[PDB]
C-alpha cells in the first residue's frame, strides 16, 4: 500500500457510498489518527493491510504499523495551522492562535474551528511543518461553538 | 472495511487564511476520553 508520508483520509464502504469517517498522519512509517475514528479496526491501503499497535480511549489516540512517533509540541505563543482535511473537499491550511484547556492535571492547548466530524484526526502544525496534535476532540461552549484539543501522544 | 487515501503533503502555508479566536476554558477529561466544561 501507500507508505509515503502526509496526510490521508480515512473512509468506509459500511455506509452509504463512500463515506469519509477520519483523518490521520503517515509518518516514518506508522500511521496515525484518533481512536473514535477507528474504533481500533485494521485498514487496507491499496491492496495492503495496516493492523493497530498503540491505543489508548482516553487520549483518544491510534497508531498503525508502529508505535506513536509524533512528538512534537505547541510552543504556547505562537499561531498554528490546521491542516482541515473535511469530507469531499480539497486539504486547506487554516492559521489560528491556540486557546488554552485548563484541567486538574494541566493545560493542553485547543484550536476553536468548525468543520465536519469526518475531518477528527486532521493535524495541527507548527512553523516548522512539525505535528504538534490531531484536532478532533474537543468541546461545545456556552455559545454552541466547537473547540478541539490539540491531542498530541506521547513517543517511547 | 476502512481504506486511506493519500491528501497531501504536511506543510505550513504561507499566508493561509487566518481565522478562529482563543478561549481559556476549564474542562474535565472522563475515562472515556470526552472533555466536558466545568463550571
Ligand atoms: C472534528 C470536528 C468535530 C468533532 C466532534 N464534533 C462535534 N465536531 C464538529
Amino acid at each position: 500500500g501507500e507508505t509515503t508520508d502526509g496526510v490521508y483520509r480515512v473512509m468506509t464502504r459500511r455506509l452509504l457510498g463512500s463515506t469519509q469517517v477520519g483523518v490521520g498522519v503517515m509518518q516514518e512509517g506508522v500511521f496515525h489518527t484518533m481512536w473514535h475514528v477507528t474504533k481500533g479496526a485494521a485498514l487496507r491501503s491499496g491492496e495492503g493491510r495496516l493492523d493497530p499497535y498503540w491505543g489508548d480511549v482516553k487520549q483518544d489516540l491510534v497508531s498503525y504499523c508502529g508505535p506513536w512517533k509524533l512528538d512534537a509540541a505547541w510552543d504556547g505563543l505562537s499561531e498554528v495551522q490546521l491542516l482541515a482535511v473535511p469530507p469531499g473537499e480539497r486539504a486547506k491550511n487554516i492559521q489560528t492562535l491556540p486557546g488554552i484547556f485548563k484541567t486538574k492535571d494541566g493545560d493542553i492547548g485547543a484550536v476553536a474551528l468548525d468543520y465536519p466530524a469526518g475531518t477528527s484526526g486532521s493535524p495541527i502544525l507548527d512553523k516548522c511543518g512539525r505535528v504538534i496534535g490531531l484536532y478532533g476532540n474537543g468541546v461545545v461552549i456556552k455559545n454552541g461553538s466547537y473547540v478541539s484539543a490539540i491531542t498530541q501522544g506521547k513517543r517511547e | 472495511d476502512m481504506y486511506i487515501e493519500r491528501a497531501g503533503d504536511i506543510t505550513w502555508e504561507k499566508d493561509a487564511e487566518v481565522t478562529g479566536n482563543s478561549p481559556r476554558l476549564d474542562v474535565a477529561l472522563d475515562e472515556s476520553g470526552d472533555f466536558s466544561l466545568v463550571e
